[PDB]
């Protein structure tokens, strides 16, 4: 399922991406803790560090 | 492929 979005430094929304695509980019080091991310169904973009705090784990991993 | 928009 394609459901992940992020905002690039120029404010443009990118997506939708699969969880596996996000996991790949996260493990490769492309995503900082300040990157604004959300699922389509979510209310608002949040920094990835805060998403991890909210979810209790990195959201792209198995749970 | 790098993530669009993040690496120019």
């Amino acid at each position: 399922a394609r459901k992940w979005f992020y905002k690039d430094p120029q404010g443009e929304i990118q997506g939708p991406f699969t969880t596996q695509e996000m996991a790949e980019w996260f493990q490769a080091g492309y995503f900082s803790m300040s990157l604004l991310v959300k699922r389509g169904c979510d209310e608002g973009f949040q920094p990835l560090g805060e998403v991890i705090k909210m979810w209790g784990r990195v959201p792209f991993a198995p749970g | 492929r790098p993530p669009p928009g993040l690496t120019n």
